[PDB]
DNA sequence: ATCAATATCCACCTGCAGATTCTACCAAAAGTGTATTTGGAAACTGCTCCATCAAAAGGCATGTTCAGCGGAATTCCGCTGAACATGCCTTTTGATGGAGCAGTTTCCAAATACACTTTTGGTAGAATCTGCAGGTGGATATTGAT
DNA sequence: ATCAATATCCACCTGCAGATTCTACCAAAAGTGTATTTGGAAACTGCTCCATCAAAAGGCATGTTCAGCGGAATTCCGCTGAACATGCCTTTTGATGGAGCAGTTTCCAAATACACTTTTGGTAGAATCTGCAGGTGGATATTGAT
């Protein structure tokens, strides 16, 4: 499965540029789960401006929009 | 003069609870709800239709902002809601 | 019979990373994961290429920075090793959870 | 002469939520449409946050509705408190709720 | 036709009793000017914006708005002394 | 000697507050306060009542949650009484200073 | 056309790091930054302007709301360079 | 025609910016005196961050200013820190750090 | 302290993906000038509600005493993560149809702007109504000492 | 575990502040009805750039081995807190002078609304330039074993 697609390594990459010293082994399970609720949060609203402007095609702005909607704005992909 | 929803809102409690007051204190607090809630979806719709280099907002733009602005089932039911006394409207001409 | 004692390797991948900005999470495990959970919101969507990138970023950046306060959180219980629960209670205060 | 709200079905004046949306300058025009699905929102919204109040306030063998009892609702509902996750009720305390590693004994 | 030293108005007593609404069980003795230290700086932050309304508006009486106002813009919307 | 054992007094003070709503901080003295901080920021101002009232209603609530985290955080590194470095955990994961 | 701070933002560029430069995707931040910061405050002063019931944001909201929206140091030469930028406007033909 | 922005002496478009104004739907009028201030205040802050910047850049030996270097200029001032303080710069990367709690034992 | 295996630095090198430079087209700006309109500052002032002094009294803060027990310090060790080298399954990179994202045109349902008519939700104010605060007492726990 | 000291629960009872109920004026709303304007859905289409495939690339999955982290058990010092005596200063019920918020009417400096002209910032195709990203080499600092 896709989640899995996340893979140990990359979340122990991410940990480190966090400055992470020594990691749990369940921490991966937990980040993955974690990971997946921003992405479904962000995503739906992403997918909600796609349909409102009637397309098929979730565009950068989308994203950007959708980010901004939280406190969690994006800067260099357009607005 | 100051407007407030309070009447509204009363009208509305006695619809759900026939027999149930509210302190002037909550219909404060109501007032600032309706009032938050109204300046939310608004604002969002306001957005909405720049967005998208619209010059009126309709209940198309208004629905969407309400789908990105409440939760699950509340967007839902508040979608329901806000079709069905716009379909009604509409036959009433 | 060459060892690096645990702690030597993992302190210098922290000096490592957070010195490059090259994204963390290879793309396109990322972009089935995208999506994958989109197809749930709305069937055969595409995504402008610039659009996942701006999702990744997005994401790797908001992961860090809670490894950050769950990093905080054990080192609070007096602990090198981030555990469930310090992520658990990094979401509760930061008002993502309860 | 029917009012819009009547029109609509609604208890919340159309013909205001209209008025508002105009002189809060969110466009340069404002469907007909629009204010009657706010308004319709805005009065089912109400109705919710009420009906729960209400109840919340018949737990507590009272007749009239006092800011406690707003927030007891809000606060016990999964949704509605995500909608007011930010919004601060005056006089209305908070969800009785200790800890579970707080209780005495054991067991 | 006086002066100002306030921040001990805010008795241990009333620092325990908000403890308390949080759940707390044991506080800490150190925490009383912990927390005296906090409410100013939060203090100081809203009248500040509150008092930014005020002077905009070239009044000198800072209404219940004002504070409301300036509640929202720091992510605090306060329900209630009017909408 | 009946005397309650420590920790009797505080889950009855717990259960006491939580069950109420009135305003925990003695009123004049957090008016002068408030008039005290805003003083020192534009001489010669006036207070309509109702403003003061907001600013207490509105602090102690935000107080009031902060405990709240401050106590998740203490508990988190096993105790039960709260100290200064947690309700510093808190206000930096908060973003208070992060 | 796809307006953007781009151009301004070179020039600008120029007389603080004359020989400094910027690549492309640093300059789409800086674009990305010239309307995170215009938005806010624009909103901001409009909000000023309702909630006094003036129909006008005028200069001096705009001051306010950079009042309200820049932390300190940084608001106090805000407020300069905009009156200076005022001033040497009217003060012209 | 010798401009708004030459005239209030600005590199910002004060007709551009008032443009933006009108039509953002931020109020019924717009004075003149709103989008000078404002472009002017627009233009300030962005010289700022340039500069800083443009040093963060030079510190590491190179002429061309990259999101890297915005980032490290960024979260290293305590203002702009702050007025930008829900704000992801793409490829920013973050500023070096290691509790000290974690550095060997010595 | 003395090697021994590695990791890190730095000075130099150069191919190229990305940034700079010149030309030419043009819709969309942005400046300019005339005519009409009006938002909100100014001057006057009604009247609300804030500052403030007064006095009494008990709620509640303050400060001390004294013991319960929580939390940090310390020793101990079971077992979980981390380092490392082995092997290839998946990601990454560059070539290619076609799905749509947009650019343009048409034109009608729907949104102004304008003149009236009519219904209504504030509210200023005198008067009657009623939920529940808060004082009271006693049945039922909940604690703590033994 | 039975006892004694207390706090909590809780239904009854009544003065009363806050509330549900008018009679009357109404400026501000909202609704009715042409007349005029136009925003945007809709149909058609060219140019993107997004999905897909195959070959080249390099990160990951796995099992052994053991450092050492971090939970458990033990201990005791000193802090936090329950109980209590004392009395201050917050709370309350009032009343008063008047600052200053807010309603009204006046009137012009500034903003809107076209209409006509000049410039300009954005786009597109072509050519040429360059900052620095990786690569190599050799020096040396870092870390681990003895």
């Amino acid at each position: 499965d896709n989640i899995q697609g996340i893979t140990k390594p990359a979340i122990r990459r991410l940990a480190r540029r966090g400055g992470v010293k020594r990691i749990s082994g369940l921490i991966y399970e937990e980040t993955r789960g974690v990971l997946k609720v921003f992405l479904e949060n962000v995503i739906r609203d992403a997918v909600t401006y796609t349909e409102h402007a009637k397309r098929k095609t979730v565009t950068a702005m989308d994203v950007v929009y959708a980010l901004k909607r939280q406190g969690r704005t994006l800067y260099g992909f357009g607005g | 003069r100051k407007e407030s929803y309070a009447i509204y809102v009363y009208k509305v409690l006695k619809q759900v609870h026939p027999d149930t007051g509210i302190s002037s204190k909550a219909m404060s607090i109501m007032n600032s709800f309706v009032n938050d809630v109204f300046e939310r979806i608004a604002g969002e719709a306001s957005r909405l239709a720049h967005y998208n280099k619209r010059s009126t907002i309709t209940s198309r733009e208004i629905q969407t902002a309400v789908r990105l602005l409440l939760p699950g089932e509340l967007a839902k039911h508040a979608v329901s809601e806000g079709t069905k006394a716009v379909t009604k409207y509409t036959s009433a001409k | 019979p060459h060892r690096y004692r645990p702690g030597t390797v993992a302190l210098r991948e922290i000096r490592r990373y957070q010195e490059s900005t090259e994204l963390l999470i290879r793309k396109l495990p990322f972009q089935r994961l995208v999506r994958e959970i989109a197809q749930d919101f709305k069937t055969d969507l595409r995504f402008q290429s610039s659009a996942v990138m701006a999702l990744q970023e997005a994401s790797e950046a908001y992961l860090v920075a809670l490894f950050e306060d769950t990093n905080l959180c054990a080192i609070h219980a007096k602990r090198v090793t981030i555990m469930p629960k310090d992520i658990q209670l990094a979401r509760r205060i930061r008002g993502e959870r309860a | 002469a029917k009012t819009r709200s009547s029109r609509a079905g609604l208890q919340f004046p159309v013909g205001r939520v209209h008025r508002l949306l105009r002189k809060g300058n969110y466009a340069e025009r404002v469907g007909a449409g629009a204010p009657v699905y706010l308004a319709a929102v805005l009065e089912y919204l109400t109705a919710e946050i009420l009906e729960l109040a209400g109840n919340a306030a018949r737990d507590n063998k009272k007749t009239r509705i006092i800011p406690r009892h707003l927030q007891l609702a809000v606060r016990n509902d999964e949704e509605l408190n995500k909608l007011l996750g930010r919004v601060t009720i005056a006089q209305g305390g908070v969800l009785p709720n200790i800890q579970s590693v707080l209780l005495p004994k054991k067991t």
